[PDB]
């Protein structure tokens, strides 16, 4: 029963998570956000402040 | 110094704003270059000391093909270059695309620009947001716009003008999916939301203005006249003023009741304007007529629960009171029992202006009515019907689930306004 | 860090009078009077001494970005006046559900007023 | 027209009446009128 | 400021025209170069008619 | 800003798209030598969708030509507009597939794709914001149906979140050009259902009767047939590169006619088709466009929707045109024919309007209709596949090239499960939930 | 009598002093010949012939960048012995530029500094221009500071450093030179502003509408910052500032001496025609993360101290009204122990424009120098890049072969490990 199978696969699913992207200029200039340096990533590293 | 920030999101919002800002430039005497050939323009234009005037509006969209006409058209010098925000790829008639994926990289730049206009303002009355329910950007990105604007600004007025989906004719297939899920965001993050639909304005232009085939050019002019009639009390001197905060309070009695209907009268061709007189009584019964509604719903099934009247031109307060006393004695017009004084009036002196190429005529006086009814409950029983009828077999849901939202939001958005439908009858039942 | 009132020209230096329409940082209305000198509590480089209590908040700040805010943002105007005892409970539970947004540097702070 | 039987047991969010008996009397009068 | 902006637009136009002229010159030199034209008179002994370049 | 990468497979692909690169060159005002010679100013506003800039103010197409034989490579270049393609985009093998899908997929086409993927990755990565890929091929051949479907399986894994279009030429029940036509058709539709966003079904016998009965041509050569499909390919992408009042690109169409990921087979059509003797006897206003567009004579697939059920319908208009008659005619055709449309989807028609008409014409329209009656095509192929597979007929060309006997079994089983899926959506119940 | 000697070391220093001294001559009306067609006494020295000589020292280890100064338009301007050129470049090596090559010419450059400083009746301080990624800009700069601190006791010294960008760069071994310069600079410097090439690339593309910038376009924007910093040293104003002044109000602890620069407005002539700019609208763009010319968002950190430099037709009250608006914004945050974190400087002369430039004529401008806790992520990322290479001994045979010992790498990483521990505990509320 393709109706039931399609509805079951729909309900038993997880939404994908989009990659964070930001645009700066008035024209769309898509850049990635994580490696750009505007989000704190390397602060939360393990060896921060310790030899 | 009573200034309003206009937000034009979507293709519909931009194309409305082209006719709306064309009307404002002629109303205050501004050439398309942005200069002069009084300070009533100060609520919309900012005086650059060189003599230029810049509108306090932003044009935001997700595709370049609608705003590149503005950058090259005859108003290419009036607008600020950085107030026309342009994306790369559109939401493509999707809510999840315009909410979770594509709406988030531009919400930084839009709130950056809105902050700059808010800094320029010395007295702020509210934000006017123009969008359409059936679109992708108007569905998705506007939901983030109201949600973020509530975070940044606490209690500022958010007046909204929406293109409601027409009952029988529409230009999309997943349009009911887009329109269920925008109510849930806009119930708590919006202050007031007028609705119009394209089908009812088609019937008005066909029967009244003796024109057979309108386009989007001469429907946007009618919408621009309504927005001008609301704001004209802020701009011009009047015998009784109305602010944006007034009919916000006067049309919303309950937190879920913020859906008033906008109608305009008179709207006639230049051939019939020679032949008909236009008194205050003759224009105040046209807006009450169900055939002249700009929303495809009959208010005779419902009952008027608040009203607001805005008058322009040569109008006398004595004939206003005689007209309202006449319309209160009609048994066809029905009010609720808990609202004995259900009217609010406003009077302005300056008559409406005419634009070249327009379809309307030069009329000394006109009225604009904002009426809140109970007859929207049939307009949501139909719209819940066609959302349900295609949600039963779970159609088009793989397009929404795959962009970043789970399946549970569809049951939440349907359940929330199903309880609201029980709420409308609960208010509507008399004591 | 801390704003201090001029106590007669404070009306001239408020937020909306200076054209800032967002919600405000608080102003110190009253001033406490000390007595004697003050004990010193930090190192030469700025480290706190081992004996002084330390707050457990983030030392960098509580700013919350675009991709970190909750997906269902609670509203800033909340009145439970004419609602049912279940609907108002659902709204205040929805308010309570995310403590991160309330205490953030941006910080949408709802004012729950009234009774159902 | 038609709605799901799944979305038919949801209540009403507002109250806007003093007591429940007055609400029931008003609903009975409305049913008699219609 | 308006006059200065007009001058800047003029400079940009002249830069574009210079770029196109340089492209045409490069195409002409490549279309006349020995490596692409395969000229058989490159391989000739300069002072001897009978001998050829190895 | 929204680039479309064109790729062509087979003799059918290289002779259809060669006409396609001539009709949009005339639309944008490009002479055969490459430079721009036109009058309007918005013709260069969106030209990067299909063209790459070159020196001297000339333009080259963003297309690659793929074949396994140099026979039509020498002929497309020697054509009228054959000097506009970049000579590095021509890729071709020295031994033909010979109308064999196994050679095109496993033996001869398995080495050429190492060279094709380098060229198409070079052309796609230069684009700042890619819209998607567009492929023209025929399922009745060896090098188009065999290697062209391997390109699809490779590109979809490399670029997942893009748009894939296939203007596939399905076999016809009456032309009977090749004996092994059902073998190549069955093994390729099985691959086309899993990794393709949009598919258009062009049939040759549905192009023959239009040129005979509607267009009234004495000699309908292949130049006239390929003008019809190139007009549809130009009309589906007209809101992408030209301004209008209500725009709709490929992604906005794909989200509206595809309600389930296995339901992506469409039906093209072109409305203004008249002859010289009757071009003065009728006007071509909006009622006349929508009267001919929905007509089963005009449709480009050789199976009648009158025996089927319309799932979703699209219509893209061209030229400066009123909005009220467009919406009136679309509402009228839904309301009168209340039995040919589905009931679990309201307002089945999606409408777009562009402002720039095709050249030589003032007003035009195109049709994209997702119908249940497309299952007539697959059952007709299946009954010819299962008739000649009982006898091990023509198998020694396939099973002698590393192919087992179980690929044919699974190719017809999933294709039989495909027509069972289309059937239940047609006969789905009214106003009722399920066990889900 | 007040004056400043500028020193430009490295190819980055020479190419940034070429545009800086071009602006100075147009500002004071000095011909490229060196004669007029008394405020120039801070940057030029009078000859009995009337010729003006700049008080700048150009240092490099190669002749391929000094020779354009020796051939081009300003050939007759600079002193012939102020352009000091070595024999072989350091070639992206800290050890080459600090130990084996820079030792030969450090005696020559210190002789020249002493000859320029002999004319100092009253000297304010030195301005230094160098980059962290190069051999001479990092290796030679380190022992130049080491010997200048011994030679001159408490003279103020200022660094205009070019920080390596988080995403693009021009070298592979560049984090080795960055850490081996910072470890020496923490103890032998007074103040050190940074600027990032990637961030000015974004500023020039977004605001100035230049799609393809070049280093010659970047040097004008940095040169405007130097002019506005030393503007009140030359011109009158309502509130004067000095090099001793904005040193004290930006360094709370001697370990933290790392402010970030910001300039506003930076717009073209087309955009300046549309938008009018009062001082409220130019001071609201300094705190904007889209206008910061260091690739870091200050909103994730806390402001330690600020300094505002105003030029042109500027009013003292309208400055005060705009700062109180900034003080009551929730987004702008300060640490709890700086209740008064600002400083203003008022000047009358509007900024000048050079021919062939990109900026436009504007009545007023502002320059911002801010100490921010949100720079700790720049050190943390630069820590990881140095950490990730040095675990597998990459490019370490080049450094140890010149003469430095292996233990300098472990000691430098140990030094900034305590520096990262410093940026937290400073920003912890009591
Ligand atoms: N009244 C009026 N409505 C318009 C106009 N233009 C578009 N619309 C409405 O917009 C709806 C379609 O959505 P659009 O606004 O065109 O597109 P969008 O909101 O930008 O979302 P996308 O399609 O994803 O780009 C139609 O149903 C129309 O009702 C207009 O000029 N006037
Ligand atoms: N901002 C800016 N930086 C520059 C400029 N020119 C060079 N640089 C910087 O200089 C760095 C590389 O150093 P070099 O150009 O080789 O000059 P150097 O510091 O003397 O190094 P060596 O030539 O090896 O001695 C690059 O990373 C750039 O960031 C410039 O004009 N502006
Ligand atoms: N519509 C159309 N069909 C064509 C054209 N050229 C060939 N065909 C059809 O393609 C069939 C042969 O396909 P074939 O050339 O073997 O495909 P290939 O092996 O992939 O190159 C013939 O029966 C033709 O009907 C064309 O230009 N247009
Ligand atoms: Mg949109
Ligand atoms: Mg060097």
């Amino acid at each position: 029963n393709f109706i039931n199978t399609n509805a079951a696969d729909i309900i038993m699913g997880v939404a994908k998570k989009p990659k964070p992207i930001y645009v700066d200029k008035r024209t769309g200039d898509k850049h990635d956000l994580e490696p750009s340096g505007l989000v704190p990533k390397y602060i939360n590293k393990k060896d921060y402040g310790v030899t | 110094m009573r200034e309003c920030i206009s937000i034009h999101v979507g293709q519909a919002g931009v194309q409305i704003g082209n006719a709306c800002w064309e009307l404002y430039c002629l109303e205050h005497g501004i050439q398309p270059d942005g200069q002069m050939p009084d300070d009533s323009f100060n609520t919309f234009f900012s005086e650059t000391g060189a003599g230029k005037h810049v509108p306090r509006a932003v044009f935001v969209d997700l595709e370049p093909t609608v705003i590149d006409e503005v950058r090259t058209g005859t108003y290419r010098q009036l607008f600020h270059p950085e107030q026309l925000i342009t994306g790369k790829e559109d939401a493509a008639n999707n809510y999840a695309r315009g909410h979770y994926t594509i709406g988030k990289e531009i919400i930084d730049l839009v709130l950056d620009r809105i902050r700059k206009l808010a800094d320029q303002c010395t007295g702020l009355q509210g934000f006017l947001v123009f969008h359409s329910f059936g679109g992708g950007t108007g569905s998705g990105f506007t939901s983030l716009l109201m949600e973020r604007l509530s975070v940044d600004y606490g209690k500022k007025s958010k007046l909204e003008f929406s293109i409601y989906p027409a009952p029988q004719v529409s230009t999309a297939v997943v349009e009911p999916y887009n329109s269920i899920l925008t109510t849930h965001t806009t119930l708590e993050h919006s202050d007031c939301a007028f609705m119009v639909d394209n089908e009812a304005i088609y019937d008005i232009c066909r029967r009244n203005l003796d024109i057979e085939r309108p386009t989007y050019t001469n429907l946007n002019r009618l919408i621009g006249q309504i927005v001008s009639s609301i704001t004209a009390s802020l701009r011009f001197d009047g015998a009784l003023n109305v602010d944006l905060t007034e009919f916000q309070t006067n049309l919303v009695p309950y937190p879920r009741i913020h859906f008033p209907l906008a109608t305009y009268a008179p709207v006639i061709s230049a051939e019939k304007a020679y032949h008909e007189q236009l008194s205050v009584a003759e224009i105040t019964n046209a807006c009450f007529e169900p055939a002249n509604q700009m929303v495809k719903c009959d208010p005779r099934h419902g009952k008027y629960m608040a009203c607001c009247l805005l008058y322009r031109g040569d109008v006398v307060p004595k004939d206003v009171n005689a007209a309202i006393a006449t319309i209160k004695t009609k048994r066809t017009i029905q009010f609720v029992d808990w609202c004995p004084t259900g009217f609010k009036v406003g009077i302005n002196y300056q008559p409406p202006t005419v634009v070249p190429g327009g379809d309307l005529a030069k009329v000394q006086r006109a009225v604009c009515m904002l009426s809140n009814t109970t007859a929207i409950a049939e307009a949501w029983a139909r719209l819940d019907h066609k959302f349900d009828l295609m949600y039963a077999k779970r159609a088009f849901v793989h397009w929404y689930v795959g962009e970043g939202m789970e399946e549970g939001e569809f049951s939440e958005a349907r359940e929330d306004m199903a309880a609201l439908e029980k709420d409308y009858e609960e208010v509507g039942v008399d004591s | 860090a801390t704003n201090y009132s001029a106590n007669q020209y404070e009306k001239a230096f408020s937020s909306k009078y200076l054209q800032n329409w967002s919600p405000t940082k608080p102003t110190k209305e009253s001033i406490s009077s000390h007595e004697g000198y003050t004990q010193i509590i930090a190192n030469d480089r700025g480290h706190l001494l081992p004996s002084v209590p330390r707050s457990k908040a983030n030392p960098w700040g509580s700013f919350m970005g675009t991709w970190q805010m909750p997906l269902k943002i609670p509203p800033a105007r909340v009145t439970l006046t004419s609602r049912t005892t279940a609907g108002a409970a659902s709204l205040t539970k929805w308010i309570q559900k995310n403590p991160d947004l309330l205490k953030a540097s941006n910080g949408l702070c709802p004012e729950i007023l009234g009774k159902p | 027209l038609w709605h799901m039987p799944h979305f038919q047991k949801v209540g009403r969010h507002l109250d806007t009446f003093p007591t429940e008996a007055d609400r029931q009397r008003a609903l009975k009068a409305h049913r008699e009128e219609c | 400021n308006k006059a200065q902006a007009a001058v800047q637009a003029g400079r940009q136009r002249c830069e574009r025209q210079r770029e196109q002229k340089a492209n045409l010159a490069e195409i002409q030199h490549q279309s006349t170069s020995d490596l692409l034209t395969e000229n058989p008179q490159v391989a000739q002994h300069p002072m001897a008619p009978y001998r050829v370049l190895p | 800003m929204r680039e479309i990468v064109h790729l062509q497979a087979g003799q059918c692909g290289n002779q259809i798209g060669a006409k396609f690169w001539e009709v949009i060159s005339d639309e944008h005002g490009i002479d055969p030598t490459g430079t721009y010679h036109g009058d309007s100013d918005l013709q260069l506003e969106r030209i990067n969708v299909y063209y790459n800039e070159a020196t001297g103010g000339k333009y080259v197409p963003r297309a690659v030509l793929v074949d396994l034989e140099p026979g039509t490579m020498d002929s497309v270049r020697s054509g009228p507009f054959g000097q506009i393609f970049r000579p590095d985009n021509f890729v071709f093998g020295q031994s033909g597939a010979g109308n064999n899908w196994a050679k095109g997929h496993y033996t001869e086409g398995a080495e050429l794709v190492d060279s094709v993927l380098d060229v198409v990755r070079k052309e796609a990565e230069s684009c700042d914001c890619l819209q998607g890929f567009q492929l023209t091929h025929s399922l009745g051949g060896g090098t188009g149906s065999g290697m062209g479907t391997l390109l699809i399986s490779k590109i979809r894994e490399e670029y997942p979140d893009r748009i894939m279009n296939t203007f596939s030429v399905v076999p016809s029940p009456k032309v009977s050009d090749t004996v092994v036509e059902p073998y190549n058709a069955t093994l390729s539709v099985h691959q086309l259902v899993e990794n393709t966003d949009e598919t258009y079904c062009i049939d040759n016998e549905a192009l023959y009767d239009i040129c005979f009965r509607t267009l009234k041509l004495t000699t309908p050569t292949y130049g006239d047939l390929n003008h019809l499909v190139s007009a549809t390919m130009s009309g589906v992408t007209t809101c992408l590169r030209f301004p209008g009042q209500l725009n709709a690109d490929l992604r906005k169409l794909a989200v509206n006619m595809v309600p389930f990921p296995r339901l992506h087979f469409f039906m093209p059509g072109f409305a203004p088709l008249t002859s010289r003797g009757s071009q003065q006897y009728r006007a071509l206003t909006v009622p006349e466009l929508t009267q001919q567009m929905f007509d089963a004579k005009n449709m480009m697939a050789a199976c009648d929707p009158r025996h089927g059920r319309y799932l979703t319908v699209a219509a893209v208009f061209r030229g400066r045109m009123s909005m009220k008659e467009v919406d009136e005619q679309m509402l009228n055709v839904q309301n009168k024919n209340s039995s040919y449309f589905v009931e679990w989807i309201p307002n089945n028609v999606k409408t777009a309007v562009c402002d720039i008409p095709p050249r030589g014409l003032k007003m035009s329209a195109t049709f994209i209709g997702n119908s249940t009656a497309i299952q007539e095509l697959f059952k007709r192929i299946s009954e010819q596949f299962t008739a000649m597979f009982r006898r091990k007929a023509f198998l020694h060309w396939y099973t002698g090239e590393g192919m087992d006997e179980m690929e044919f079994t699974e190719a017809e089983s999933n294709m039989n499960d495909l027509v069972s899926e289309y059937q239940q959506y047609q006969d789905a119940t009214a106003e009722e939930e399920g066990e889900f």
